[PDB]
RNA sequence: AGAACUGGCGAUGCGGGAUGAACCGAACGUAGAGUUAAGGUGCCGGAAUACACGCUCAUCAGACACCACAAAAGGUGUUAGUUCAUCUAGACAGCCGGACGGUGGCCAUGGAAGUCGGAAUCCGCUAAGGAGUGUGUAACAACUCACCGGCCGAAUGAACUA
RNA sequence: GCAGUCAAGCGUUCAUAGCGACAUUGCUUUUUGAUUCUUCGAUGUCGGCUCUUCCUAUCAUACCGAAGCAGAAUUCGGUAA
């Protein structure tokens, strides 16, 4: 796409550490990000997450980015989400239907800010799942457009403009 | 959609000519770099032409005094540009980066 | 309160602010009563001269009083009224921005009139030979009259130039003090020429008002000069 | 419920009175 | 009007303080600028609030003692005339040209046939719309304030009536004049139209 | 976070005729007309066909739905109310003192007057807004009804002879004395 | 029964298929593009059918529908788009005319610098001036 | 008030912040041209009435720090989000509607017997009909509800959090 | 000084007609303290008089709510300078 949303930047490593018989075993977390800058960053704060480490000890071995695999088209996204707002973070499930990964980022930041509080200092998230187009459910926007692919209902939902024509 | 309305934008000072028997009033000349398409110029005249009047550098009267100018008439049709000032301009400005 | 305990009224009021001299020698009423009833023969207003007070004796009546019935005295102040001279119609029309006027509308006859309307009215009393009022311009009713036209396609309240004439006892001084009087009555066309047929003619108190009706009096005080606070206030 | 209306709509603000019954 | 010598604004349904902004600009510009159908303009929001905001200004305006200013303005030209002040550098010689050259009329001055103009978009109809806490109209805002008000309602009633006469006559006349094209026309020239702006 | 809205549509009755041009519908039947302008954002409450008056909405939010069910109350109201009518039945009760109560409607502006209210010299008396009629048919003096066309200019005449004889100021337990509404409003007539 | 009501009326709506959009500001520009297919209310899938018209998905509505329909089905792909353009016509000469459109008829006028076009300029009014007078009569 | 560790003011201009010793940018010979910081782009007022979206309608609100206030309590059916349960097998608002039999159950006490206190808790038949939900009398003495059915049709309410 | 929350409790029975502790959050700047910023080449003291302008936390009047308002004196409270 174009300017960014947050294309996921597969981010691999090690740790590559020390003479003892020990070293760190192999990993992934394949963070939103909007390249290398963010890459490092994520890695660091993941480490300091669930795993522990340093800077040092963890190694970026790789790099691979993000685009569009699948279809611009349609999930509808189920996020793990946390907010930070007037203490920590607490947790979500948040399932909004998007356009896509790109797209997915914005969507729930204004769903942070605006609803949630959140403000600077954040992060992000947990995962993201896909989900059949059925299966929605939590639900005012995306249960609109589920109906719509079956149709009828895009012939529904053709409203926006409407009163505007004439004919 | 528009007309103009953009900013890109150079220009040169020509020349600021001030000027009576008295009877004359006040000219000044402008030379915008390329700009106004012959079309952009000739449907529309009267752009507003508004150099900021900063510090440039070392100490220039930096004011709050913002400058408009405005084209009077073409003089040179595709390119060079008669406009008048009107205000007051900072000291002996002629020269000067024209702009939005 | 800081102070006082024990606090008063303020004495003197601020709507009779200004204390000050009045703009003209003659109160000029700034509004008047509504287009109720009959037509300009009906003038708002009229004017007089304070002549002095008496005191009337009259059939009373408040029932509730046991000192209710018989002959009881009432304070008077007689005015002399003379018959006054409604020389014009004036035109004011509303708009926004105000009323400007669009004609007046002369009677053939103010002779002396006119001089007393030269008099500070103009100024100058008798001093240098004139001083003038320029005469019904060749039979121009008609400039008057087109006007007087167009005073009927809007609407001032439709308005009178008057004048007082002193010189009938009281007052050494000769010289009329013109006035504006508003002409209120029923429809405006109406309005119109009753007001245009009062003019041809001087109109006395007996065409204005009924005796005993309430009426609204408007005048300028008793000066006395510059004062402290002790009088004033 | 009753009671509460009774005590908000004699002082307290209209609004106040309303919510927490519902 | 966009020129320099015209300039005459249309305030019906447009936004007060958005009207005031390019009214402020192009008296900076140096332009004598008639803002008319003062009455017409509507700032948005409800009226209650916007009624509040001015009533301090009314209580405001109830004092100093002394006699010679402050003041609150009762009327849809004043009320736009007090807008400039505040728009433009108050303290200044040039400001205080620039705000020598406004006149603002209610309903229409006296004749002004040529139109009064929209400005690039100020009115207020798309700038509501979402919408509209309420909307209020000037000539709503003060008939609360008090009349110079009643007077210019009056005579936009009179002015609009008779303009409106004139506009039914003057689009008769002018499509009748013009069925110019109810084509005619083709005449080789209608293809020479095509490709002559075209190339 | 919604909405997007569709379009609503009721029946017009063979006794009812509308006619609708602008915002501003005439609802007409055989007690007689009524005219009110709907208008509101981004709604149509529109006819299709002398058959269906039908509601539409490009948009929605809360306060739609929220209008659009108050519009759709109201246009019932209206063809209801032409073919039905709409009918108050009120019932003065006084305590002590005698009420005299009549409408002055052939002679001068319509309005009901009630004179002796709690031993009042004054007489107390609000107008009819709108077409609706008032007869009393007093017995002893207990009876009103309240009869129009238009359902909104109904319940506010009937309310206003209930606001009129109010007494804020004394207990209303004690002074009994007043006019209140004995129904609602109401059924049709073979009449 | 003749005729019916009236209702305040009518029918624009089509953020679906068929719908001719008109551009907002972006790309390096500004062109015509048609909704293939809808997301959700406010994320739609654009596209165009030859040239450089690529398919954006875009939230639409700072981006706003033209007067104009095609007509053809929902769910569509690059081979049905081509189709429909060559079946329904007309469409693009609509676009040229006048519908927030206009973009043939600004394109001939923007095209004028020269010594010969200039003089065809003049003479469409001296040819309007003929017919004034013509109105005229005399 | 009185220490520590450090920067500034004092002795440090200029740009930002309405003004304003020590806040931000910045350490300044002169002069010019260019481009930037901090911070700002409706007007005053450079410079956008910018672009994608979302909430808010109180004029909240145009605010880093600051004589910038606003709390406990926070309602809350405002909006949103979460967690647990109920729904096309038909929830829910309202309106409508039904109840035989083992059998008025042991303890204790003046006295509990559906419903003062204190047990177990099976079953008939079976749309369905609990050893019972509240309203009672000294105690007994009815009537409703549970549980069950319909008219309607699509979501639903409770807890926390911002 | 005044207010808000909570409501133990009392009011025959009844938290809330009224009264209302413990606790607890506020607000004001008009008592008192605290300070040592300002003035020691000088700010006239308390109090009172009189003249002005104001404030709202309203004692009365207006309009209203509740009551343990039968009337009726009343009590509490809202709006309101």
């Amino acid at each position: 796409m174009g300017a960014f949303r947050f294309h996921q930047y597969q981010v691999v490593g090690r740790g590559l550490p020390t003479p003892t018989d020990e070293h760190p075993k192999i990993y992934r977390m394949k963070l939103w990000a909007t390249n290398e800058v963010r890459a490092k960053s994520k890695f660091w704060y993941f480490l300091r997450k669930l795993k522990k480490v340093k800077k040092s000890n963890g190694q970026i071995l790789a790099i691979n980015e993000i685009f569009e695999k699948n279809p611009t088209t349609i999930k509808n996204y189920g996020i793990w989400l946390r907010y930070q707002s007037r203490t920590g973070y607490h947790n979500m499930y948040k399932e909004y239907r998007d356009t896509t990964l790109n797209g997915a980022v914005e969507q729930m930041y204004t769903e942070m800010a605006s609803r949630h509080r959140v403000r600077f200092p954040c992060i992000q998230i947990i995962k993201t799942a896909t989900v059949h187009f059925k299966l929605c459910k939590r639900d005012n926007t995306k249960q609109f457009h589920k109906s719509d692919i079956k149709f009828p209902l895009v012939y529904r939902k053709v409203r926006p403009p409407t009163r505007k024509l004439k004919t | 959609m528009a007309e103009s309305h953009r900013l890109y934008v150079k220009g040169k000072h020509l020349s600021y000519q001030r000027s009576k028997r008295v009877n004359n009033p006040n000219v000044s000349l402008i030379k915008i770099e390329g700009v106004a398409t012959p079309q952009d110029a000739q449907f529309y005249l009267g752009k507003r032409i508004a150099y900021v009047y900063r510090a440039s550098k070392e100490v220039r009267g930096s004011k709050i005094r913002v400058m408009w100018g405005k084209v009077t008439r073409t003089h040179g049709n595709s390119g060079v540009v008669r406009a008048t000032f009107r205000n007051n301009l900072p000291a002996k400005t002629f020269g000067a980066s024209v702009r939005i | 309160m800081s102070h006082r305990k024990y606090e008063a009224p303020r004495h003197g009021h601020l709507g009779f602010l200004p204390r000050k001299r009045a703009a003209s020698i003659r109160a000029r009423v700034k509004a008047f009563p509504k287009d109720d009833r009959s037509k300009p023969v009906a003038l708002t207003s009229f004017l007089g001269y304070k002549a002095g007070m008496t005191t009337i004796v009259r059939d009373l009546d408040r029932p509730g009083s046991k000192f209710h019935k018989r002959e009881v005295v009432e304070a008077v102040t007689v005015v002399d009224t003379p018959p006054v001279v409604v020389v014009g119609v004036v035109g004011y029309v509303e708009t926004p921005r105000g009323l400007r006027s669009l004609t007046t509308v002369w009677a053939e006859h103010l002779s002396d009139e006119v001089k007393r309307r030269f008099y500070k009215n103009w100024y100058k009393s008798k001093k240098k030979a004139f001083t003038k009022y320029s005469a019904k311009y060749a039979q121009d009713g008609a400039g008057i009259e087109r006007e007087l036209a167009r005073i009927k396609k809007y609407a001032s309240v439709v308005r009178v130039l008057v004048h007082t004439q002193i010189r009938k006892t009281p007052l050494a001084q000769k010289k009329a003090h013109l006035a504006e009087i508003q002409l209120n009555g029923g429809s405006i066309s109406e309005k119109v020429d009753w007001a245009r047929e009062h003019f041809e003619k001087t109109v006395a108190v007996d065409s204005v008002f009924e005796q005993n009706e309430m009426i609204d009096a408007i005048a300028v005080t008793k000066g006395h000069g510059f004062e402290g606070v002790t009088h004033r206030w | 419920k009753f009671r509460r209306n009774h005590k908000h709509a004699l002082h307290g603000t209209a609004k106040a009175l309303a919510a927490a019954k519902k | 009007m966009s020129v320099e010598p015209v300039v005459v604004i249309d305030g019906k349904g447009h936004l007060v303080g958005r009207l005031a902004s390019v009214v402020a600009k192009q008296l900076l510009n140096g332009q004598k600028i008639v803002v008319v159908r003062a009455e017409e303009l509507n700032i948005s929001g409800e009226f209650f609030r916007n009624k509040l905001k001015y009533h301090d200004f009314l209580r405001k305006a109830t004092a100093f003692n002394k006699t010679r200013g402050p003041f609150h303005f009762r009327a849809p030209s004043r009320i736009f005339y007090k807008a400039l002040r505040g728009m433009v550098s108050h303290k200044t010689a040039r400001g205080k040209a620039a705000l020598e050259r406004l006149k603002v009329f209610e309903g229409i001055p006296p004749p002004y046939d040529k139109k009064k103009r929209v400005v690039v978009p100020q009115a207020l109809r798309v700038l509501r719309l979402k919408p509209g806490r309420k909307y209020t109209t000037l000539g709503k805002l003060s008939t609360s304030v008090g009349w110079k008000y009643e007077d210019v309602v009056a005579k936009l009633e009179a002015k609009r009536k008779v303009s409106s006469a004139e506009y039914y006559a003057k689009k008769r006349a002018f499509t009748k004049k013009v069925a110019s094209a109810n084509a005619t026309a083709a005449e080789s020239d209608v293809a020479k139209q095509l490709a002559a702006l075209g190339y | 976070m919604k909405y997007i809205q569709t379009e609503q549509q009721i029946e017009v009755p063979e006794g009812v005729t509308v006619s609708i041009k602008s915002r501003i519908v005439k609802v007409v039947g055989p007690r007689g007309t009524l005219t009110k302008n709907l208008k509101h954002i981004d709604v149509t409450f529109t006819k299709v066909n002398n058959q269906l008056i039908k509601v539409a909405v490009h948009n929605g939010g809360r306060k739609h739905v929220a209008a659009l069910r108050t519009v759709k109350s109201l246009v019932d109201n209206m063809i209801t109310g032409v073919t039905k009518g709409y009918k108050y039945k009120m019932r003065y009760v006084y305590a002590h003192f005698p009420i005299n109560v009549n409408i002055v409607e052939k002679d001068g502006a319509k309005f009901i007057e009630v004179r002796n209210f709690l031993g009042d010299k004054k007489i107390r008396n609000v107008p009819v807004r709108d077409g609706v009629t008032i007869e009393f048919s007093t017995n002893v003096k207990d009876e009103i009804v309240l009869s129009g066309n238009s359902v909104e200019d109904v319940s506010q005449n009937a309310a206003d002879l209930q606001q009129i004889c109010r007494v804020r100021n004394k207990d209303i337990r004690k002074f009994l004395d007043g006019i209140y509404v004995s129904h609602k409003g109401f059924i049709t007539e073979d009449l | 029964m003749s005729t019916d009501s009236i209702v305040k009326a009518s029918n624009w709506r089509l953020v679906e298929v068929g719908r001719v959009v008109l551009i907002k500001k972006g790309q390096s520009a500004g062109k015509l593009a048609a909704i293939v297919e809808i997301i959700d209310q406010k994320k739609v899938l654009i596209d165009g059918p030859k040239a450089g018209v690529p398919r954006q998905a875009i939230n639409l509505g700072q981006v706003v529908l033209t007067p104009l329909t095609f007509a053809l089905p929902r769910g569509a792909r690059t081979a049905t788009v081509s189709k429909k353009w060559a079946a329904a016509a007309v469409c693009e000469k609509w676009a040229a005319s006048s519908w927030a459109k206009k973009i043939a008829q600004r394109e001939r006028r923007a095209a004028l610098t020269d010594f010969e076009r200039f003089q065809v300029m003049v003479l469409r009014k001296q040819k309007r001036y003929t017919v004034k007078k013509a109105l005229a009569k005399a």
